[PDB]
């Protein structure tokens, strides 16, 4: 030909994408994303994995939509083991865990989990990774930082679509709440920023965006 | 929807 | 503090963003963004740099209205000197340059040279740097490259505010143009790009994006 | 020098680079055992030894400054018994004190089961080479290697100084050559047995990209 | 080796990467005159040589297997007449004939003025070192070093082998170490006269970061 | 706007 | 001169 | 054996 370029092999995560889809028992394809795990949780103990854990059913009761169920179910086995159906999509493979929600541990919630219903498709693309930062920057004062930190999404807030930057076109002057993941803490955390095109430097936020393969939330090499 | 804790 | 993280002087681009703004005579802030320069032109011998050059005064005459001035100046002048003001994003400074339009060069146009109509206020902050690029993706067939190619816009089709992710909202479907620069050529080319985000791989386009000071269009050490 | 194009700006950086540090650590010195790997469910994992950043320099009181059997005999002789550790975290730049209980009632390798090699903590946030791509069937992919996940944090060695990543694997080309890899998924640290081959059929000697500074550290989280 | 989390993937790379090549080149050899900076209005300029991409094979027939004074006395002898050069360009794997004219009578260094070095051209793309991040009044930034659109080459040298980046910066700790620089908006070669020193007040030797790989590699136009 | 040629 | 990692 | 830049 003429082009320049040529093709070649690389290692990318399985958890792509678009090798797809679902062997779900119950069917559908969404299920409660796990979000921030707090330490010495029932939700820590049973070993959901923030992010890449989605709870699918709970004692066979199959999760395809958002309502009090999820809160009834473990509200009416408080202080007893529920085992929970959980899809990986780090490893795109359904386990069960136990688990017992309770109150007699220290901290917010049965599970102490943060959760959010969607879907799990493609869901480990969905990730816009925080590059370098800038002083006084928005990113920064709201507590972004740079490298270790992948935004994850969202906070609707809410009406059609609105993913990142499609986000951050609305909020220029109030207030914006985001979900970030921290590979060190290796878990979620919610962060207030307010966007501000005219800050004084960069963008409307202050910092870098990566998208791709080589901005993904990182993987071990074998499950 | 929105996240919550349970 | 409790922070884990400081302040760091690095070196970045003059052409930032926000130190600011206009000095511009006849005063505005808009003027005829430079894309693309084809060889052996009027433009290319007068020394339009695509992407960095914005067209602000010809023969003493502000364009800050997007009309049919510039055309009409220019054909007026066929084959005769016209002097351009110039104003670099690059180098933030204003230069006046010749530049003869004329028919005689086998090209398209007077003076062989793509252009837009928009502001210069952080054009260079603008910008989306391609990262890795799959095979038979969207993004490959279309024509963008692996790294060489930086998406600067934009193509409209047009209504509010819609730049690059907050394009790819729409157009799911059909097909979309881009303006994208390649730091080999030094030039900018227009790429009909038609997103999927079912095609089989990662995203929409199947390829990488960078935004920020790790991802800007190339900066020579001195002007 | 006329007029530069480019200018100075504030970014914010990890408190673990960049200055100069001997430490203020009690005992003197600026050597201790660097922890590596550290096994689940072992003493070591209890008592909170995060591998790569943290160093263990004083055990109940005893300065380490030295390669010898110390460290081990002190814990042969406490064992099923608390120990107090003194270590020096290349994250926060302080110094805390973690109680352990060395044992052999636990099934894996070790008193703590934990990887330790004598070394200096200063700027040793700064000795990390970030894995970028990784071709098919690429040295590197063999190995065990993976992209952006693995960060190569030293080696394993021969007497081949200095051994900054790149002055191996030449010198290396024939035959392996042992790394250290840390993965930010499981936070941990590896041993990888890499055979370099620049004629391997592609890109380099490893068939991966390496990326060096502050894009490519090992990432840390924003509070203490 | 378990169940990888790992699977192989198609991604565009630039022709000149990754595979075993001595070339095609007509008269043999496997090494030419590496082209390096070309300077503006010059005879090399208008004859389209492309800096670091081209290497000078062959003058008028003759094959530069040598680095020897042929290439300037063919030069001399055919002075402001035109000279047919074949060039290889490591961008396109292609080569081409040139044609040019020496000459004494325009303003500037060289009958040609260009930049050369005899050197091979396998693998030259891959030998690239992209400057990162540069930190103020670092080595890298007081040198002349830039972010992003700089990327070191090789260097001018001692004869310490081998030179890869990295083992030069050690080796020249007490004073320079030239280097040769590409620049992606200029599209030319400068030397660079840089001082390594790991206790400057900051990262590393130089206080920038250092790309290497395909992410990292000096760009290429889609179409030759 | 829309881009165009001169 | 150099160490080597072990176990303890 | 190493060459050095020189200019034509």
């Amino acid at each position: 030909s003429t082009s320049l370029y040529k093709k070649a092999g690389f290692l990318v995560p399985r958890g792509s994408g678009s090798s797809q889809s679902v062997e779900i028992p119950g069917g559908g394809t969404e299920g409660y994303h796990v979000l921030r795990v707090q330490e010495n949780s029932p939700g820590h103990r049973a070993g959901l994995e923030p992010f890449f854990d989605f709870i699918v059913s709970i004692n066979g009761s199959r999760l395809n939509k958002d309502n009090d169920t999820l809160k009834d179910l473990l509200k009416a086995n408080v202080e007893k083991p529920v085992k929970m159906l959980i899809y990986s999509s780090k490893t795109l493979e359904l386990r069960e865990a136990s688990v017992t929600p309770s109150n007699l541990w220290g901290g917010q919630g049965l599970l102490g989990v943060s959760i959010r219903f969607c879907s799990f498709d493609g869901a480990n693309e969905n990730v816009w990774h925080v590059l370098e930062v800038e002083s006084n920057s928005p990113a920064a004062l709201a507590g972004l930082r740079p490298h270790s930190d992948y935004i994850i999404g969202a906070d609707t807030v809410m009406n059609e679509s609105e993913d990142l930057f499609s986000l951050i076109e609305t909020h220029e002057a109030k207030p914006l709440k985001l979900y970030v993941y921290n590979t060190d803490t290796d878990n979620c955390r919610e962060v207030i920023i307010t966007p501000n095109s005219a800050w004084g430097g960069e963008g409307s936020l202050g910092c870098g965006i990566g998208y791709g393969y080589l901005h993904r939330i990182p993987t071990r090499p074998f499950e | 929807t929105k996240s919550f804790i349970i």
